[PDB]
RNA sequence: GUGGGAGAGGGUGGUGGAAUUCCCGGAGUAGCGGUGAAAUGCGCAGAUACCGGGAGGAACGCCGAUGGCGAAGGCAGCCACCUGGUCCACCCGUGACGCUGAGGCGCGAAAGCGUGGGGAGCAAACCGGAUUAGAUACCCGGGUAGUCCACGCCCUAAACGAUGCGCGCUAGGUCUCUGGGUCUCCUGGGGGCCGAAGCUAACGCGUUAAGCGCGCCGCCUGGGGAGUACGGCCGCAAGGC
């Protein structure tokens, strides 16, 4: 597979307004996905995650989804 | 003086009557609290991740101001006492942290 | 807190000579600076104990410059004290 | 004596019991059935027969009411949980979706001694 | 000092979604729940399951880690204010101002105590149902003090690295968090793993020492009796030293 910092741009990790973005971070699920999935680094999972979680505030960034499948 | 950013959130229902009303009391109480507003950006109509106040859509608000610090909480306060007025998120402003640089 | 604009003031008013940043005398008025600050913040805020700890470490670091003040120029440390209003 | 010929189906799976409603595409139920609805009492509940014997009991309640297409809904663990599934879409109702809505807390609530 | 840095460090206010419970309404029949099986329990006054709306309290999923912070206890939503510690680069300033530390003073998970609130979930005692030879228990259904908040006590612990603190010295390899750098790497400060010399009774430790040294405090001298008796100090008490 794939990870998300390998397939994107050069971006901004602290603005948790840009979604379009922000949403390649999240699963199917509305979750963090794992660093192992995203491709960052420490320091920058620690950001992703609370920038995460201000979008979220917002109503611009789901808290959970539903999962189509099973 | 340190410099924040504004997030409001408010109900995206409102004619311009209501609207110009709403944003004007928004300036209003700014002047009050001394923010000296530095640039603005606004989104409106925006389609939101989960129901908020019933109401699946928000119009958005955004100000990037410099203004004394100790006053900060009582903005908040001041600004969500409107119903119409949804979200109130003030955020230290803070550098762009690059990635994939 | 304590900005830089603060901080050089206290320095150029408590320092022997131009340049000096680190004379006993200006150690002692910056760490006091720094004791009225907390001081005041642990007159409300009187639940927090972990501040509480870095206060008792200023003191102890301000009475050590004060009692080798003492000992080595004792005229000196009378016109700091008196120029602070301790003890 | 509705005639929806649509709607949603919810699967409440647990270890000691398996149950299934049928509602239309608003939430209201229609019919329902269960593993004691049918024949079944104590743990022969929570059994993947007794959770394939529900989903049909409820299957032909709603050909009473017409239905033809079917939203599938999965909420909890348990022994037939899957086999619920599988008899629906054997049921004749065509299954439009399936969606696992199991509801997981944020870790909110003290859970019994049992679970912990 | 200057300039940077990371962080569930602390305190205050504010705030967000999921979930549980309960209330309101819509819809809807005959059971749900629970166990190795069951029964008490709840259900026709209409439950469980489903949709919508509302109230309340408590805890923060994913991120999350073998991770980070703190002196220890311990600290996880998010935002802001107040705030502590710490680390690096520059080699600027003072010029031995240092280390430890009997007393004293302050902190100190949980449980418990006082006054006043709060009370959703859980749950000592207790009320039941089972199991059993018996059940004063594990399992099941209920459930009060309590868990939460404010203010004041209490001072215990496997309070654990069962390793006091500070400093110097003594091969490296590898994983990592965070800084700086001429950025295959070098160089610091933490957190892990292998292992030189050496130590250890052995297991094991081994630049985070249990090695080689030095300074200072604490403490040990057979088991049961016994952390008991007496006395004292402290405590409202339980009880602690
Ligand atoms: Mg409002
Ligand atoms: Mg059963
Ligand atoms: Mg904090
Ligand atoms: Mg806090
Ligand atoms: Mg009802
Ligand atoms: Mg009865
Ligand atoms: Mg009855
Ligand atoms: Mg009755
Ligand atoms: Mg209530
Ligand atoms: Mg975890
Ligand atoms: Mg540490
Ligand atoms: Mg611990
Ligand atoms: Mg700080
Ligand atoms: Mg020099
Ligand atoms: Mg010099
Ligand atoms: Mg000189
Ligand atoms: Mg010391
Ligand atoms: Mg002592
Ligand atoms: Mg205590
Ligand atoms: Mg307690
Ligand atoms: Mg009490
Ligand atoms: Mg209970
Ligand atoms: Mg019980
Ligand atoms: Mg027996
Ligand atoms: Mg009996
Ligand atoms: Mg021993
Ligand atoms: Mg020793
Ligand atoms: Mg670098
Ligand atoms: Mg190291
Ligand atoms: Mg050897
Ligand atoms: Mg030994
Ligand atoms: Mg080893
Ligand atoms: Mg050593
Ligand atoms: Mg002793
Ligand atoms: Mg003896
Ligand atoms: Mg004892
Ligand atoms: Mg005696
Ligand atoms: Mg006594
Ligand atoms: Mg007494
Ligand atoms: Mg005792």
């Amino acid at each position: 597979k794939a990870k998300v910092k390998a397939t994107l741009g050069e971006f901004d990790l602290r603005d948790y307004r840009n979604v379009e973005v922000l949403k390649r971070f999240l699963s199917e699920t509305g979750k963090i996905l794992p660093r192992r999935r995203t491709g960052l680094s420490a320091k920058e999972q620690r950001i992703l995650a609370k920038t995460i979680k201000r979008a979220r505030i917002l109503g611009l960034l789901p808290f959970t989804e539903k999962l189509v499948r099973k | 003086m340190r410099r924040y950013e504004v997030n409001i959130v408010l109900n995206p229902n409102l004619d311009q009557s209501q609207l110009a009303l709403e944003k004007e009391i928004i300036q209003r109480a700014l002047e009050n609290y001394g923010a000296r507003v530095e640039k603005v950006e606004e989104l409106g109509l925006r389609r939101l991740a989960y129901p908020i106040a019933k109401d699946p859509q928000g119009y958005f608000l955004w100000y990037q101001v410099e203004m004394p610090e100790d006053r900060v909480n009582d903005l908040a306060r001041e600004l969500r006492i409107r119903d119409n007025v949804r979200r109130v998120m003030v955020v230290k402003s803070q550098e762009p942290f690059l990635a994939n640089a | 807190p304590i900005t830089k604009e603060e901080k050089q003031k206290v320095i150029q008013e408590f320092a022997r000579f131009p340049g000096d940043t680190g004379s006993t005398e200006v150690q002692v008025a910056l760490l006091t600076l720094r004791i009225n600050r907390l001081s005041e913040h642990l007159k409300v805020h009187k639940k927090d104990h972990h501040s509480h700890r870095g206060l008792l470490m200023m003191v102890g670091q301000r009475r050590r410059l004060l009692r080798y003040l003492q000992r080595e120029d004792p005229e000196r440390y009378r016109a700091l004290i008196e120029k602070l209003g301790i003890r | 004596k509705r005639q929806v010929a649509s709607g949603r189906a919810y699967i409440h799976a647990s270890y000691n019991n398996t149950i299934v409603t049928i509602t239309d595409p608003d939430g209201n139920p229609i019919t329902w059935s269960s593993g004691g609805v049918i024949g079944y009492k104590g743990s022969r509940k929570g059994t993947p027969y007794a959770a394939q014997l529900a989903a049909l009991d409820a299957a032909k309640k709603a050909m009473a009411y017409g239905m033809q297409s079917v939203d599938v809904i999965v909420r909890g663990t348990g022994a037939g949980r899957e086999q619920a599934i599988r008899a629906l879409q054997a049921s004749g109702l065509q299954v439009k979706s399936i969606v696992d809505d199991t509801p997981v807390p944020h870790n909110g609530c003290r859970p019994k001694k049992k679970f912990r």
